[PDB]
């Protein structure tokens, strides 16, 4: 019997390398089939009929704002956007399992979490234009999305940075005895940054109550990910940090709700991680699919399916439109929340620009810019 | 936009800088069969295109995408040039190279010291756009050179036209140590000029005076040497003054040389960048030419840089160090 | 042993830096229930005792072991410190800081401009041993302020001894901000001096005049202030020279209007560190001084720094500013 | 069937989470027993007499050379000492399945590999003395030994840096047409840097022909492994990154020999990567056990035991004096191998030196230095 602090194991007196199983990978969990029917009772969640129109509009709402987005990235109004297309099931399926304030990390496919969470189309729009009423003042890239008040921290670009953050926010939450999950959105590029390792690994040493979701849809940017990783996904990886790990799909807004709930509640009650791997396509939707759901109900039909498309719409234009017609933030902003305080040599650079305008002013676009 | 781009090797083509960074790697991997070129999405060309038909062109073994993974990418990119292969590594955007910055300040730059010159890296290549774009806010825009010159053993090397950057990229692929050569992707579609369409190489730790003048020196490198031309022209027309223009090229080790003979002709400088202020490289220029030229100085070194904020996204045009903040300070170094 | 170490708030007792650093934590745990300190081998006292007791104080849920990964010690510390929870991370040697940098200058510098301070790490602090030790050759003798001090959005701060660092390091783990506080290691086990007991705060961004001068202004930070004040004594036996002494104490935000008045003063500035020359932070200094006290100036502003190579072991006696160093470049500026 | 390009595997209809393995886990490989008996004769490498006791002996040299430059290290006259106590039938064992010209990468408990191919005392001593004979000029702290001769990489501080780069010295072998491996030593902290997960998965999404050995001796400085990570040691993270793996018994010669050589043997043929976790102790000795084997045989005695003991001392003791009235290498040596060439401005600052000793020289140690 051997006597080895690293590892709890029998001997054995033959040579075998132990294989990866990658052609018979972890299972992928689903709850309804193509035509939104539920295969199995046992696996229904019975989410009454109102969360479950709210996960359809807000899915629905997404994608709305995704095209008129797109189309305004296309034509240079904001500089960038990503969209949300293949993901609106896996975020706001997930959402839907959150307590709602669990805190929220992520990147840029997590805009459904907000709309979920009623983050107001203004507030989206006023941070992707940058304009006064953005509470990120203008400073970041579009898309770049934070919220205190809905509990979703304010996204980076640094892929999985995040990552080991969240596993920090879980760790101090458990010490405050909070009955609260951290939530921690990631694709499966950024599984293979150095980050996550940390972060998966400190999650299960820590005994840390946080959900890992790696949203998986076989590409980073132009990489697939036969050139990403060589075992089967993610998830995979999960055993090997001693962190309990699922697949689902991605497309299954019940299966990701389902898979979420469960790691959540065992997370909170265990202060243990778990690792959700979802599978989606790059972009058989999950709107299509839960719109089947809702018909077999009787829970929609085409004329509520029109309506809602044309009043989300609606509702998307006039947010997009107010958000282009207001000014952009003070230049003065440009100088704060760099420290808490603003150091006096900072003070002295704002006062320079101050300086610098009084004469140089005409050669810069002052009027677009508030006071 | 807040610069104007404007202007003996055999045959030469029209190439914006992106092209001209292509035709570098090509030239590279023609003659040199240990090459290869490794990153984030390049198989495709890359994001910036810069590696377009290189692939295709010399196979899948020597054209490659990584993991996404930076500390991976330089890690992997020492080793190959441990055994003395060329390996010219991608970092997508400068601004993600920080990952990798202990495998590049610990390791690359140390290899060679460390061991007594038993290994090196000196075969390992760092490329990465560089540099303001506009629109790019805190992670596409940023402009990292003074945290690489506070580290003996690697070379820093930024070019400011299509010319410049395939004889630059050249020299920092043949040199025998570990090069980081940044491309200001401002310029990777703007403006074309004339490129040898053969290799050639333009030296490292030189910095080229691109206009004589006698009243003031300006230095710059990447795209604010566009900015401190049209400076220069400014100062002619506005005030009389004749501003000799240089371009430092090499970060470290830089070309002290060529900036001390001009400061000792004209007696005044100012040195831009769109780095932070505090801690940029121009400090270390200011204090090197005060120790020198110490006695030629008629007013102080005037250093016009970005604040020292991240880098923002809707207020980019009140941060930059654009024309009318070097021609003012100019004005007042000029008056002193 | 190439330096010398020498010399209202309630009981004191003698302290070394080690112990001046276990009593500043102590004091912090103690009084901020949200407080824990983390890291490498720190559950057991760390590798330099620094935190000795402090887990059988407070609990193994307050100061506990991490994985062996610096990136994850700081992700992590920022995360406690997203929830408003005093996060002190220590990373083992300042050498490997480097694994953590773009968590460090991308992620804990940035968090609040960039989120609008919607969120914020502000109750972060990173500690880590720092500088030369006689032997520690390229990865445990490294001064890395440099590199920090080109990152808005921190703070860098450096003590010189146990009374110092003691408050200054409370200072740090107060401010609400993420800071950088640098150990000199060389100084944990040297000599003790009276430190109070109970908690008292020494402000940041302040540097302290230890002694006064008229002749030149001599500036420094860490165990390098005791270098110069036995330069300062040599200069007064050997040249009749008076030095005004000042320890910078933090590296960023710096206080530029104490070094600016003392050069006002004295017309003369030295400053030296153990961090190469070249884009080390002797060049934000004199580079700034150059600027705000021209007309002051009477002779050309020096800098004594390590040498612009990795750390070596067998020589160091040889690399490192030594007071003979210092004394001949004072000799010489004064002689201007 | 389910059409995700991530993964390859099928639907489920239930929520399960894939649990770890870790009280059952990955079982340890072991050839011989505590006497030194062949357990499982398929399994017996039949090496031959020499090289057998090559490995003895390199063990047990290398073990006095310990002791030697220990109690130096205690008496301050060398600055730092790492032992290799516990890691002599690892090092030793995997040194000998390697060929000559393989390359190693590892860190601080790889010098039986140098000993093992025959690198001299006397250059084991300068390293760790700083004088003139070290091929390293005296510029690293000692037991950072490296040797091009011996294609053994120059070791350093920075843990888990060397992972990362083994495995694209192995791409740039495989592309040579080498028939020539990397093997990449770490311990099992070590493994939780960032660097190892990036090493881990270049390898295995590039088809790099590398041995990754893992030496988990269940501490890292003064933390358990209880505190390092929460799957099963090292070895269960193979398959999750697609790669074969192993464990065995790092107090048996024959157990590592054997894994060693296959994985060599798979590696260069499959271009595929290999995971060896060889569990120690923190120092049923390797030593004795292969004592007992070569007893066992007629291969050795009691008065080649003291014989050699004796010899052995003898050896490094001259070694050990010779290198100690050695003087250091010239200081401007300090100044060279920063760059390939020495930049102006560098050579500025060596003459800056030159100057400052002709001056002051008396204050330095100018006597103990060449020249
Ligand atoms: C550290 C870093 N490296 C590279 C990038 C550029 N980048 C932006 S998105 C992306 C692909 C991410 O893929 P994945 O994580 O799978 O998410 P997906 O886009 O598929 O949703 C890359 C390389 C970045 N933002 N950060
Ligand atoms: C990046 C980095 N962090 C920390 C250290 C300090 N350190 C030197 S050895 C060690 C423990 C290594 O443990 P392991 O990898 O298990 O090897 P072992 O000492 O057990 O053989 C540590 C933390 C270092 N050298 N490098
Ligand atoms: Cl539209
Ligand atoms: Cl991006
Ligand atoms: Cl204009
Ligand atoms: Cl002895
Ligand atoms: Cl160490
Ligand atoms: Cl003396
Ligand atoms: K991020
Ligand atoms: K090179
Ligand atoms: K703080
Ligand atoms: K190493
Ligand atoms: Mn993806
Ligand atoms: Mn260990």
């Amino acid at each position: 019997k051997p006597q080895f602090p690293g590892a709890s194991a029998e001997f054995i007196d033959k040579l075998e390398f132990i294989q990866p199983n990658v052609i018979s990978g972890i299972p992928i969990y689903r709850v309804m089939d193509r035509q939104g029917q539920i295969i199995n009772p046992s696996e229904d969640p019975h989410l009454p009929k109102e969360k479950v129109l709210k996960l359809y509009k807000s899915m629905t709402l997404l994608n709305t704002m995704d095209r008129i987005l797109y189309e305004s990235q296309r034509q240079g109004r904001i500089s960038f956007y990503m969209t949300n297309y293949g993901e609106e099931g896996t975020h706001v399926g997930s959402a839907a399992a959150l307590d709602n304030t669990d805190l929220v990390f992520g990147q840029y496919r997590e805009a459904g979490v907000l709309m979920y969470r009623d983050y107001p189309l203004e507030l989206f729009m006023a941070q992707c234009y940058g304009n006064i009423s953005d509470l990120g003042k203008g400073r970041q890239m579009p898309v770049h999305y934070g919220c205190k008040e809905r509990h979703f921290v304010t996204i980076s670009s640094p892929l999985a940075t995040q990552i080991p953050q969240a596993v920090g926010a879980a760790y101090a939450a458990k010490r405050a005895n909070a009955n609260r999950v951290v939530i921690c959105y990631f694709g499966e590029g950024a599984a293979s940054e150095g980050d996550a390792h940390a972060g998966f690994n400190f999650a299960a040493t820590l005994e840390c109550p946080i959900i890992f979701f790696c949203r998986n849809n076989g590409y980073a940017i132009s990489t697939p990910t036969s050139e990403q990783y060589r075992g089967d996904g993610i998830a995979a990886r999960g055993p090997g940090y001693g962190i309990m790990s699922i697949r689902v799909d991605g497309n299954d807004v019940f299966a990701v709700y389902n898979a979420t709930k469960e790691a959540r509640r065992r997370a909170v009650a265990e202060n243990q991680p778990f690792l959700i791997e979802a599978m989606t396509y790059r972009i058989d939707h999950p709107i299509s699919r839960l719109r089947h759901y809702l018909l077999s109900q009787g829970w929609w039909d085409e004329e509520q399916e029109k309506a809602w498309r044309k009043q989300s719409r609606r509702k998307v234009m006039e947010a997009f439109e107010q958000a282009e017609r207001k000014p952009k933030p003070n230049p003065n902003l440009l100088f704060s929340d760099v420290y808490q305080e603003m150091p006096a040599q900072l003070r002295k650079q704002q006062e320079s620009l101050a300086r610098h305008l009084q004469t140089y002013g005409e050669h810069y676009p002052l009027d677009h810019f508030d006071k | 936009a807040h610069f104007t781009f404007q202007p003996e090797y055999g045959q030469t083509q029209k190439m914006n800088l992106f092209q001209s960074v292509t035709s570098a790697l090509d030239n590279s991997l023609a003659k040199d069969p240990t090459a290869v070129i490794f990153g984030e999405d390049v198989a495709f060309g890359g994001v910036f295109r810069c590696t377009v038909g290189l692939r295709d062109k010399y196979g899948k073994d020597r054209v490659f995408n990584t993991p996404l993974c930076e500390q991976g990418i330089v890690g992997f990119g020492i080793g190959i040039a441990v055994t003395g292969a060329t390996a010219i590594a991608e970092i997508q955007f400068a601004d993600y190279i920080f990952p990798a910055f202990d495998q590049i300040v610990n390791e690359a730059a140390k290899y060679r010291y460390r061991s007594g010159d038993l290994f090196n890296c000196g075969s390992l290549t760092i490329r990465s756009p560089w540099g303001c774009v506009g629109h790019g806010a805190l992670y596409h825009s940023q402009s990292p050179e003074a945290f690489f010159a506070h580290c003996p053993g690697i070379k820093v090397v930024i070019p400011r036209s299509p010319f410049q950057a395939k004889g630059l990229l050249l020299s920092c692929i043949e040199d025998k140590n570990p090069c980081i050569f940044f491309e200001p992707k401002i310029l990777y579609r703007a403006a074309a000029e004339e490129v040898p369409i053969e290799p050639y190489n333009i030296p490292l730790s030189q910095a080229e005076v691109i206009q004589e003048g006698s009243d003031v020196t300006l230095v710059a490198w990447g795209t604010q040497v566009h900015v401190i031309r049209e400076v220069a022209s400014m100062a002619k027309e506005k005030l009389g003054v004749s501003c000799e223009v240089i371009d430092l090229r090499t970060i470290i080790p830089w070309d002290v040389d060529t900036i001390c003979k001009s400061v000792i002709k004209t007696g005044r400088l100012l040195i831009s960048h769109e780095a932070p202020l505090t801690g940029g490289f121009a400090s270390e220029i200011s204090s090197t030419v005060q120790e020198e030229c110490f006695l030629n100085l008629e007013a102080p070194i005037s250093r016009v840089c970005g604040y020292d904020t991240p880098f923002p996204h809707i207020f980019e045009p009140f941060y930059i160090p654009d024309k009318w903040k070097c021609y003012d300070a100019l004005r007042k170094m000029i008056n002193y």
